[PDB]
């Protein structure tokens, strides 16, 4: 059906924009995008999120042309390298897709708008984790890696905490976006 | 569509009172807005693109994301300015609070006017603390920032437990749901009032 093909478009570009928002929030300076009443056919989810080609390339190589699903989740690992070379996993942003589907949605445009709000929640949450205050004063250098898991957080050290940025139900299952930080 | 209410409390310095409120208002308005609708004669509409920008706090060790609309920024800073004035001229009490109310507009038959039904309301209660030394200031900045982190996280975690939102309108009733007055955004119909509170005592029950 074309409906779930468009749904695959929405999941794909939502994942790409997720990586964009996270990496750009760890970029070391303030982000600023202007609004437009006459937009372009590239403003996904009614949000001005300028794609930076290097991280779209890395993200696509991590996705290998696939989408998240049950047992297959996309992760963005934000880590730190110092002068001595100590590597620490500071954040693991997880984009899970569980099994519970919901048929009561017209996947037409409700999923699109709620995914838009999920990207807005991601925008707000990416600035209240301690790794943001770290990455703004950057000495230190921040690194990112996108990988398709099989998520595990053993490299976070005991005592991590998880913030949930939100969930969005779809006829193929509910999407969850959260972060596990040190 | 009965009303949903939430409460936030932050203990801040008098200087921090404006930045703390702007951070809460803007994050809530970020989720409670969309791009401007441009309508076609047929009834279809196109949705504009919402911009975002970061604001670094001066009196707080904190950063928050607001929508790039400048008219909304000035509009919010004005009313939070009225709050900041009223609380200073209320003196020893120092216990105030603002309320952000999102409401729908319902048509009424003559002679009655349109009834504004609230569907979501946000209350933020301010506790102002007096300061003396400077080394207490430099710590109040940090701890206030770290509290606002918890507050923003909680707001986001609520913007998901609230499933209900008013239905998307047609071209005629678009002003029964949205504030279409801004040229950069189309936020939901909102009303921002504040109130200075008289402190009340605590009962001696489970204590």
């Amino acid at each position: 059906s074309q409906d779930r093909k468009d749904l695959d478009k929405f999941i794909k570009f939502f994942a790409l924009k997720t990586v964009q928002v996270i990496v750009q929030a760890r970029l070391g300076e303030k982000i600023c995008t202007r609004s437009s009443s006459s937009p372009t056919g590239s403003d996904w989810f009614n949000l001005a999120i300028k794609d930076i080609p290097e991280v779209t390339h890395e993200a696509k190589k991590a996705l290998a042309g696939q989408l998240p699903a049950v047992g297959r989740s996309m992760c963005v690992e934000i880590s730190l390298k110092t002068s001595e070379g100590d590597s620490m996993e500071l954040e693991i942003w997880c984009l899970e897709m569980n099994e519970k589907c919901d048929k009561e949605i017209k996947v037409s445009y409700t999923v699109y708008n709620r995914l838009s709000l999920l990207l807005k929640s991601l925008l707000a949450i990416t600035r209240v984790t301690p790794a943001y205050r770290l990455s703004r004063k950057q000495e230190y250098v921040i690194l990112y890696r996108i990988y398709f898991g099989e998520v595990q957080l053993s490299g976070l050290g005991e005592g991590f905490q998880t913030v949930r940025v939100g969930t969005v139900g779809t006829p193929v299952g509910t999407i969850t976006l959260s972060c596990a930080y040190r | 569509m009965n009303c949903r209410s939430e409460v936030l409390e932050v203990s801040v310095e008098g200087r921090q009172v404006e930045e703390a409120m702007l951070a809460v208002l803007h994050t809530v308005l970020l989720h409670r807005s969309t791009g401007k609708f441009h309508y076609a004669a047929a009834g279809t509409y196109s949705i504009g693109t919402v911009g975002t920008q970061d604001v670094d706090c001066d009196f707080i060790d904190f950063t928050y994301v607001r929508v790039s609309s400048e008219e909304l920024d000035r509009a919010l800073r004005k009313v939070v300015g009225e709050f900041k004035d009223a609380l200073r001229n209320s003196g020893g009490d120092g216990l105030g609070q603002m309320s952000l109310e999102f409401y729908q507009k319902k048509k009424s038959r003559w002679p009655f006017s349109d009834e504004c039904i609230p569907w979501e309301v946000w209350t933020v209660k301010v506790h102002v603390v007096a300061l003396a030394t400077e080394q207490e200031r430099q710590i109040c900045r940090e701890k206030v920032g770290e509290k606002l982190c918890e507050k923003i996280i909680n707001i986001v975690e609520v913007m998901n437990r609230h499933e209900y939102l008013p239905k998307m309108p047609t071209q005629s009733e678009v002003d029964n749901v949205f504030d279409t007055g801004l040229r950069d955004v189309q936020p939901y119909l909102y009303k921002i009032s504040f109130q200075i509170t008289d402190a009340l005592g605590t009962s001696v029950t489970t204590t």
